[PDB]
RNA sequence: GAGGGCGUGAAACCGUUAAGAGGUAAACGGGUGGGGUCCGCGCAGUCCGCCCGGAGGAUUCAACCCGGCGGCGGGUCCGG
RNA sequence: CGGCUACCCACCCGACCCGUCUUGAAACACGGACCAAGGAGUCUAACACGUGCGCGAGUCGGGGGCUCGCACGAAAGCCGC
């Protein structure tokens, strides 16, 4: 009831899990991000029934349904005014999204920028006093 | 390719009525890619080796 | 599976040229779109030959470019050249043709100016001749670079005719076996 | 740059490049020329014929310096002196002929070519080929040796 | 410290890059583009008098 | 020499915002935020914008003279209409369709103008 | 812009002359500004502080209309110490504040023969 | 100190202005101009898509 | 939460608390279910932008013209 | 009320521990107790091929010289009898 975007369908991802690496539940010295095995002997790279999954192009999403969040926007960050007010012609589609490194003092300006533009920000209620 | 006149200017601003004519310097090409890569190869040319 | 053949994706082609080059772009542009709005083929070779690199498009000569037109039935034609016409010292006469090519040498629009002939360029050519109408399409001696002649089966076996790499050309420099039947054999 | 290597592209890959089979470990066929008659026959013959061997007389104490001679062709033979000399020298004005001296351009010896045209020249050289003087006696020049 | 530092240009590509530098130097858009504040000056490339 | 100032402006610049998402010129005399060829206010001879007044009340509009090149403190001729966001609507409607002045990017100066007439009101 | 060759730029080499500075060139470290009316009077930019020197204080906790005179001055920790600014410790014992003396305005200098024949050398090189 | 495509630099021994690759080279006023319109085959905008 | 090898303070490992579980050694992939922390909102009550027919109010231009500067366009290529 | 998720648990099915010598590895083949940091195709010379740029029967200042002393100037500009 905020703003209210234009006509976005079913956003479907076709799996959700953000795929694990081979045996990072064993060690604890190996990151969770995927790293592909070229193994000789690898069940993974053999991809045998029961194992985990590897990423591979089948799994992209829609290009319609692509780099969108679920309220129906696409993410664009903003450190500044500027930068607030580039987003002033596609503001039904491209939401604004304030830097972390932004101050309170300025960060309260921005959202009132954006409240004036009606420019979707997606923290709106964050840092403040 | 024609060369126009560019008025001369004062210390004050204004236009004087002393016009020279634009020399071709101005009117030869343009090749921002070649001047890339003139530019890398004196920034090369510009520095102090490093520690061995 | 489907395809029981081999999987050849792309055949050989160059779509875009490689060349970062502003100019060379717009005239692929330009002749990109007479390509496909003219039914020309002219255009469609011209356009092609814009795709082709700096090395697959030799220099065109003064000599070769006076004897192409000195045929019978190429009199007020214009000669179209994809790449660089460059002087010839072996000439003497030069006639009052057109020349529509890119990046012709300073001696020899000297001598064309001279001998009161017109040089254009290929967006002058394009709205000139749209289809490329009265117009001959020229092209250089690839054959006779010194790459190509080192190029062949062999360098010596049935003698092959095909320059071995060596520094220096003479004696004592690969001359002795192979190369006479009293070092052993010859070839 | 190290951004546009193949080593930067081959991370990740176990072997990088050299397989795991063949095992490239430090000079596999020996080093350099290793063995130009006995087991790399098929290269050092079959792309270097000639290598092996003695080819004649030995001069000792040679010079690239007496045996200078640079060669000047027929084509090359108009354009060492300008064209508006040879244009203002045979615009129809009597049988002149201006002089041609390829010693002052650097060359010595005049050889023979085609694209002689029909107005003569005296040419000054300390060689000739007798190809080059035929065509020198056909198109009416003067031959004229120097030291 | 022998690493191959310094390259040598040809100087026919060292007038063309000065050419091309000064050619768009003379265009205002592209000076615009690279982001010096040209709103209120006068006209492009600017010549001062003999007393500056 | 328009295009020869895209080819070189369409990269390399101080713009065009190619942070992890869409382009974005922000380009100080613009219409959309797009950084293309058909909507650009500082390369072509005839460029359209739309900017809020400094008064806080009304919308400008700079126009190119385009009797004027490569002087810009007289190439850019500002106008400042306040009415009541249909007289000005049709304002530039008639400034652009009775001109032969650009065209193009109508659509985009009416969008821009009552976007800016719509966030300036409260 | 640096133009001199034999000095330098370097963040090191300025750093190390600086805390290993010997106490002739501290004392031309540690000087401090003028009151406008005192500039005015003796024609000077600014002077080396001494033992006998009364200090108002310009920056820091202790700001403004508190003239007092100084007591020590260690060049080694670059750091005068003033008789009025105080602070307690925890036993009850007074103890001076650290004071950098470029925060230092000075309103009343010592008077002294030597300090004349530095002023009359101040105000000719000044001019 | 550069020269006119006319005459050489003066103040350098052996340099020219370049050879300018397009000399007309408003790509706008060439395909909007009459002589290449009038070689055009038709306007083919239809998309025709796929037919279940 | 900077207390004399004292900026920031992770992992391996240990102690306590909270939650959950335990005969097929632990751990994993696909699919759901249950619980908990947390997030957005008010949960039988949440949609906007335009046009037109109705009900009160205050305004000033627009429709046509006079007055005015600035910009677009083309003809005599008029004066240069 | 809704919520996929780097939270926990249960259930059905599948699932031997990674890396490499090997024709063949889960192997009663070898290395690995765990974790943090460092750690392996670089540089020079030469050649060949492909590509990009400049000039083009020519091309190249890398060897020196010229400018006023300049932080960037150990740069850059120029030589041409
Ligand atoms: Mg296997
Ligand atoms: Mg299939
Ligand atoms: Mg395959
Ligand atoms: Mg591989
Ligand atoms: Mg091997
Ligand atoms: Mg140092
Ligand atoms: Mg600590
Ligand atoms: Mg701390
Ligand atoms: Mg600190
Ligand atoms: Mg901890
Ligand atoms: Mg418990
Ligand atoms: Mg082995
Ligand atoms: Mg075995
Ligand atoms: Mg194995
Ligand atoms: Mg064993
Ligand atoms: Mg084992
Ligand atoms: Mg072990
Ligand atoms: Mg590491
Ligand atoms: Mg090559």
């Amino acid at each position: 009831a905020a703003l209210r975007p234009l006509v976005k369908p079913k956003i479907v991802k076709k799996r959700t899990k953000k795929f694990i690496r081979h045996q990072s539940d064993r060690y604890v010295k190996i990151k969770r991000n995927w790293r592909k095995p070229r193994g000789i002997d690898n069940r993974v790279r053999r991809r045998f029934k029961g194992q985990i999954l590897m990423p591979n192009i089948g799994y992209g999403s829609n290009k319609k349904t692509k780099h969108m969040l679920p309220s129906g926007f696409r993410k664009f960050l903003v450190h500044n005014v500027k930068e607030l007010e580039v987003l002033l012609m596609c503001n039904k589609s491209y939401c604004a999204e304030i830097a972390h490194n932004v101050s309170s003092k300025n960060r309260k300006a921005i959202v009132e920028r954006a409240a004036q533009l009606a420019i979707r920000v997606t923290n709106p209620n964050a840092r403040l006093r | 390719c024609a060369r126009p006149l560019i008025s001369v200017y004062s210390e004050k601003g204004e236009s004087s009525g002393k016009n020279v004519t634009l020399p071709a310097v101005f009117k030869a090409p343009i090749r921002p890619d070649i001047v890339n890569f003139v530019h890398t190869n004196l920034r090369k040319n510009n520095r102090q080796p490093y520690a061995v | 599976g489907v395809d029981i053949r081999h999987n050849k994706d792309r055949k050989v082609r160059r779509k875009e040229p490689k060349s970062q080059d502003i100019y060379l772009r717009l005239l692929v542009k330009l002749y990109r779109f007479l390509a496909r709005r003219t039914n020309s083929t002219f255009n469609q070779v011209v356009l092609k030959r814009l795709f082709m690199s700096r090395t697959n498009r030799p220099p065109l000569s003064l000599s070769r470019m006076i004897r192409k037109m000195k045929l019978p039935g190429r009199e007020n034609k214009t000669a179209v050249v994809v790449g660089t016409i460059t002087d010839d010292v072996r000439v003497q006469e030069v006639p009052k043709l057109k020349v529509c090519a890119l990046r012709v040498t300073s001696r020899a629009r000297s001598r064309i100016l001279r001998a009161g002939g017109k040089i254009l360029t290929f967006d002058q050519l394009a709205l000139d001749s749209p289809k490329g109408c009265g117009t001959v399409l020229l092209s250089g001696p690839r054959k006779g670079r010194e790459v190509y002649r080192h190029f062949g089966k062999a360098p010596g076996t049935p003698h092959s005719h095909t320059k071995p790499y060596v520094r220096s050309k003479g004696r004592k420099f690969e001359r002795a076996r192979g190369r006479r039947a009293s070092r052993g054999y010859k070839n | 740059p190290s951004r546009l290597r193949k080593t930067r592209k081959l991370r990740g890959h176990v072997s990088h490049g050299h397989g795991r089979i063949g095992k490239h470990r430090k000079h596999p066929g020996g080093r350099g020329n290793a063995g130009g008659l006995h087991h790399h026959r098929i290269n050092f013959d079959k792309y270097h014929p000639g290598y092996f061997g003695k080819v004649g007389m030995k001069h000792y104490h040679l010079k690239r310096n007496q045996s200078f001679c640079p060669t000047v062709n027929l084509d090359k033979l108009w354009t060492l002196v300008s064209e508006q000399t040879r244009v203002n020298a045979a615009k129809n004005k009597t049988g002149a002929a201006p002089i041609i001296d390829v010693v002052r351009s650097g060359y010595y010896k005049v050889l023979g070519k085609g694209k002689l045209p029909k107005q003569p020249v005296i040419v000054k050289a300390k060689f000739f080929s007798r190809r080059a003087e035929e065509k020198i006696k056909s198109v009416g020049g003067a031959c004229v040796l120097v030291a | 410290t022998w690493r191959r530092w310094h390259r040598r240009v040809n100087t026919t590509q060292k007038r063309y890059a000065i050419c091309s530098a000064l050619a768009a130097s003379a265009l205002p858009a592209l000076v615009m583009s690279k982001g010096h504040r040209i709103e209120e000056v006068p006209e492009l490339p600017l010549v001062v008098e003999d007393k500056v | 020499s328009a295009h020869l100032q895209w080819m070189v402006v369409r990269n390399c610049s101080s713009f065009l915002i190619k942070r992890n998402k869409q382009t974005y010129s922000t380009e100080p005399n613009n219409l959309k935020a797009r950084n293309s060829f058909r909507y650009n206010g500082l390369i072509h001879r005839k460029t359209v914008g739309v900017e809020p007044a400094a008064d806080g009340k009304g919308v400008v509009v700079v126009i190119k003279r385009r009797s004027g090149q490569r002087k810009p403190a007289t190439s850019y001729v500002r106008t400042t209409i306040n009415k009541n966001a249909r007289a000005t609507l049709s304002s530039i409607r008639h400034m652009i369709r009775k001109n032969k002045y650009r065209p193009d990017l109508r659509m985009a100066a009416i969008r821009r103008a009552s976007a800016i007439l719509r966030s300036q009101k409260p | 812009m640096k133009f001199n060759p034999f000095v330098t730029s370097d963040r090191s080499k300025n750093r190390k002359r600086h805390f290993n500075a010997p106490s002739h060139i501290r004392r031309k470290i540690m000087s401090s500004p003028l009151s406008k009316e005192l500039r005015q009077k003796y024609n000077v930019r600014s002077m080396p502080i001494r033992k006998d020197d009364e200090v108002q204080v310009v920056r820091g906790h202790y700001k403004g209309q508190q003239i007092g005179k100084v007591v020590q001055v260690y060049r080694k920790k670059y750091v005068i110490y003033i008789e009025r600014v105080q602070r307690e410790k925890a036993n009850g014992t007074t103890v001076h504040v650290g004071i950098h003396p470029s925060k230092v305005v000075i309103t009343r200098l010592k008077l002294d023969k030597d300090r004349k024949k530095i002023l009359e050398r101040k105000a000719k090189s000044r001019q | 100190l550069y020269g006119t495509w006319r005459k050489a630099a003066s103040l350098k021994s052996n340099y020219n202005l370049p050879m300018h690759k397009m000399i007309n080279t408003d790509l706008s006023r060439i395909l909007k101009s009459p002589e290449i319109q009038r070689a055009l085959r038709a306007p083919r905008k239809k998309i025709h898509r796929r037919v279940l």
